[PDB]
């Protein structure tokens, strides 16, 4: 990872998360479970969305395209059809891979940069009132119950 | 009380290659790449395609006599030549700029044909009825092009003949036509009596002479004679007038021509369907609305960009990391 | 006491596309795209360009009875047709390599207009004075070209002529010339008596013969007879020679060719003006140092490529939060 | 953002500062006002305006361009000429508007960054002199007067 | 650097480190030396040549690439003819020198990223046994011998 | 005790460029732009390639008297032609089709010359002593093309000669031949009787009549006269007539072309030495694992992709701080 959260310092993902790509586990007294964070799972969707839907925007339909004769005379046109043929299937192939690299790359960070910008949110909201165990998990001191643990999620808690 | 970060994973088995890692396995991905088609020709618009079979463009508009499959079908959603299309001039010659014309029918979406110069009352001069051959044989029994006329002199005389046709279709008219080369000096004779003949053909804009040309040929289809055809787009209210001593074969049917659309002709032995299609390949149909395929780069309608790859999967979701 | 980090904000409404979000607000941006043009065409070079307005190429370098304008004009930066540049080949007949004499012109610069063969001293077993069609009308009257010269047969005599011209300008010469073709043997007799007639045509790399094909050919401006044009560069040094038993458009007046850089011909109905400017397209003059244009495929002289996108704007400052 | 800082911890932009991108607030005792930090803006600076110039290198300029004429004989050379003039046009077009696309991205992120090292910085030269009061301000424990405020500008400061 | 790290709060390289990109360096009461981290040198390494291996497989070789001739009456074919090698051939010169700029960004972001990462691994190893002085160094309470040291290195340590 | 975290640095002097910042030197680098080449024409799958040297493709396969070191080759790598191959059509005249010609020889990558038309046996009505020209020279006496062979009337007699032959070599028969064309007639009927003469050429595919076109032209090597020279490519198991009545100038030896791989035709003015390579430029070979070379666009054989590029190299380390 580029922000070295995903794979990172919170070695693997949870099969338990089932409602977003980002979340949290709690394991407060009255129980545990998990719940995922749409702040940032909804905006992540949104820019890969709309990542997607640029990549096919740039990219130009086909629409008839069919091949010419050449008479036993006309060799070099032929040849030169065909020279323009290879080259734009050419540049377009590598046009299509190269973009799709790229952005799997980029794809694969911006993930890793919206857990990692979770964490230190969380984390600049609890301070004091709780300690890094590394994992990304927290442990609180005052004990926090799922009323509590909710104020954690969205964004409210506050007690420096 | 403990309160934990963390992202999603799943039992997805996706894998995406990135600059820095291949074979990625991911939560989500989705593939950019069509490869599947039906191994079928459809119809795209609602209209059929025009089947050659047997047959190719040259056979076609010329009418050979393997080719009467072909004779009331003047709509089209594309042209298909197959692999077997061998069926074109059974008599041997050369088809001046048949590449060209073979271009021009790629915008051509339909046409509609009419006997030009009728046959029993255009020609009352001239021998209407001798003009068959072994070359192009029908049935067994020696025939000829279905939409050109091959006159020959008439009770030892060939007058000088002189016929013009005055586009009235309101579109383009595709005349087509042949000049006949003999053998021999004495089988121009036995044809049209005129050692000197020549051929006149005339328009606004195409303006030609041909000179028979005599002389023993190595045989093709048993003919060491040879025929060249020749064409030209008659524009709307514009004249063509043939001029001859001899050596002339005549037009018959010509055809009016309707543009229409990116249409175009395929080469593919892939079977017709009662099916219809927004994207054709010369491999079969595709029903598809990713950007790439790696079907076929010849393609008709609306259809996603040709692409050389095996691959193209973009990663939606994050690094899967079940830790199982 | 406090002290905090933060960042600019203005009231910019300039708003950029990025791969994960669509109108994004900034502070600062650059437009990198030109839409704007002057819509009128300028001189490059400090030279004005030819306007040829109702003549078309053919007409000015025939000298087509109606672009007489044009006869003074020698030099120019880039060469305009408008949409009603009809004057050309007067006389009906084909204008043989037509485009690739255009093409040819490309970066002509300009040209030394010279009488190659003097119309009242080349020619003194011929008439040269009775070449004029109602074709090809001026002021009412009957005439011809200016740059050719149509040669009839002189008291019932048409000797076989020889003219030859040694290209003596230290650069190449245009040449161009006609071959007419009768639509009767009749008038083939009354203007050049030779039933059968010639035409050569030679120099070091250029070798051709013109029969007269001899046929009524529908009319077209009056004529059922037919008249082709022809050219050839002559290199340095390098002869030209004539030889014609009848049917010969002599060359009257001929062409050498200075050039000078990429330049062209351009179909516009922008007006012409006077001003000055790096880059011109069909539809007016672009001054930007932009690096693309959206204004016109079209160019000539030093301008922004032309692409065929609405917006290109990058973002310079940053993400534009007044939070007011 | 990528980094959290800018739309981030750090809500919004101050219409105030109006010398440099990045910058200060500060309102010691003795007043109040904007500093912008020179260091990081004309580097940022020095780095957008090499960038927009190497995408202009990159972009050939386009010389004297026409048409070609063809009979009506040569359909088929006229068409390839016109898939040749097409496919380049295409593949232009293509790459200004993808270029212009990704680099925004990139410019984004690379302001987004800069705040980020920027506040970073800051906080690494206050340490406990000051408490994060989060939204990128330091509150001083020890108060900080004019001519103290500067030597944080210009990472002078020090007194761990 | 985007991350801050490189060229950044640890201001120069080591000439010293010559096992790895990234090390290590200690002043234990024992002795001084450099170590560099493999975990973070290897995968770099790996990362690093699949890229430059990536961006050969997409560069296409060339194989027999002859000129055709035109008599004096195919200017128009000529033309055409050479509008498509020069067009080809600006267009993968634009795509060469694109792709390699844009990398070479993203390379050293990579090391930056890769450093950035190992000092937070580090530093979240030692929390209260060691303080941030700077420069990537921690200084140590306890005194951490050549055992002690490569616990650090190893990731064990733990001792919180 | 203190730890602290850094990063490797050396000496390297190495220097990339990325967006944000040029001249940045880096730790690790690696090159992907080759620049380096031998300055020699090398062999390519072991095979020499064929050095036309003074000659061109027409001097080499009409077989100009000066080119006879061609003459015992018949397989190649790849063809060459240096600055001064300027020995082609000793006897002026146009080379019909040429360039297409040539565009056929490019994927030839051997052949077996034979003696289609045996020079002492198959024109035994006809004189084939004396087709020489002084325009044609061989060690200071006038000379003739290897491969064609001029033939003349025999004691004032050109009887209407027939010549088949019927290709059955199993691949591609290329067959070259000449019509001449006398300054004057009187010239044409010392050479050939027949005031009226003509030449006809027919096979399966083609079929051309020629002729001749007497007329004084300016001198060209001496001669006023033209030979114009054709071919084509007889079929296997095809056959090809000649008919004369005079003007011909017959084939005597021909080709039977093996097709083989891309290969080509390259000017360059390098050395040829025992070498061999994989990959090889007008300016020499290139021995490289490389993506690019900015060498040379034109390539025979596998190698990196052109490129304008003067530099090419990609940051593999660290920006480099050796902070010394
Ligand atoms: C060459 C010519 O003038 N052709 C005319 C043609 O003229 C004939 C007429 O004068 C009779 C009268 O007795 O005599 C013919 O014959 C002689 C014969 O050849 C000779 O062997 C024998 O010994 O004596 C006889 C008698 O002298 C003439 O040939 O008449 C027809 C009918 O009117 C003309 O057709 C119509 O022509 C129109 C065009 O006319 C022009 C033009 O462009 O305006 C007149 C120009 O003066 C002429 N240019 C010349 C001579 O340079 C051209 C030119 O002939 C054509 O372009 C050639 O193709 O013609 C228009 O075409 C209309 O539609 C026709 O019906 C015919 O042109
Ligand atoms: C008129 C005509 O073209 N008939 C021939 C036929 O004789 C021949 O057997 C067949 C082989 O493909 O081709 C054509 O059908
Ligand atoms: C000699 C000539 O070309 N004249 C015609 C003129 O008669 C006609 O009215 C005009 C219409 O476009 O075209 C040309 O000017
Ligand atoms: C038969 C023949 O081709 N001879 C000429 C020779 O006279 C001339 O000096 C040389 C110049 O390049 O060209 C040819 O070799």
């Amino acid at each position: 990872g580029l922000f070295g959260a995903i794979a990172g310092f919170i070695e693997g993902g949870w099969t338990g998360l089932i409602d977003g790509w980002y979340g949290y586990h709690h394991q407060n007294e009255q129980g545990s479970g998990y719940a995922a964070d749409q702040k940032s799972t909804q905006n992540a969707i949104d820019g890969i969305t709309n990542k997607v839907n640029s990549v096919i925007e740039k990219m130009n339909t086909q629409f008839t395209a069919v091949g010419k004769e050449f008479n036993n005379l006309e060799r070099r046109i032929k040849n030169l059809n065909k020279k323009v043929d290879d080259g734009f299937l050419d540049v377009w192939t590598y046009n299509a891979e190269l973009l799709v690299l790229l952005e799997n790359e980029r794809t694969l960070d911006f993930h890793d940069s919206n857990v990692k910008n979770l964490y230190e949110k969380a984390r600049s909201q609890l301070r004091n009132n709780a300690k890094e165990i590394g994992n990304g998990c927290f442990e609180f001191y005052h004990k926090c119950d799922d009323a509590c643990m909710e104020s954690v999620r969205n964004g409210t808690y506050d007690y420096p | 009380d403990t309160l934990c970060i963390g992202y999603h994973a799943n039992n997805s088995t996706d894998t995406v290659d990135t600059v820095l890692e291949k074979n990625v396995t991911v939560t989500h991905s989705v593939n950019l790449l069509e490869d599947s088609h039906n191994g079928k020709l459809c119809r795209l618009g609602g209209i059929a395609p025009l089947q050659l079979g047997k047959c190719n463009i040259a056979g076609w508009l010329l009418g050979n006599p393997e080719c009467d499959l072909l004779l009331t079908v003047s709509s089209w959603s594309y042209i298909v030549e197959t692999s077997n299309s061998d069926n074109g001039t059974c008599y041997p010659g050369d088809f001046i700029d048949y590449e060209e014309l073979r271009e021009q029918l790629s915008s051509v979406s339909s046409f509609e044909k009419f006997e030009i110069f009728p046959k029993t009352s255009s020609w009352p001069n001239h021998e209407t009825t001798r003009g068959v051959t072994a070359a192009c044989p029908y049935a067994g029994a020696s025939s000829f092009y279905r939409n050109l006329l091959w006159l020959v002199k008439k009770g030892n005389s060939y007058p000088k003949l002189s016929k013009s046709y005055v586009n009235n279709k309101g579109k383009e008219v595709l005349v087509l036509w042949g000049v006949h080369h003999p053998p021999t000096s004495t089988d121009q004779q036995s044809l049209y009596q005129n050692a000197d003949a020549y051929v006149s053909v005339g328009s606004s804009k195409y303006d030609r002479r041909f000179t028979p040309e005599i002389a023993a040929r190595p045989k093709v289809r048993g003919q060491a004679g040879r025929m060249n055809y020749y064409w030209t787009l008659l524009e709307p209210g514009d004249t063509i007038t043939f001029e001859a001593t001899g050596n002339l074969v005549a037009p018959r049917y010509a055809f009016a021509l309707n543009r229409g659309s990116g249409s175009g002709i395929i080469t593919s032995d892939a079977p017709v369907h009662d099916c219809d299609t927004k994207c054709q390949t010369p491999h079969g149909a595709i029903n598809s609305s990713l950007p790439f395929q790696n079907i076929h780069p010849v393609t008709i309608g609306e259809c996603p960009k040709y692409v050389k790859s095996t691959k193209l999967r973009m990663a939606t979701g994050l690094r899967n990391i079940p830790a199982r």
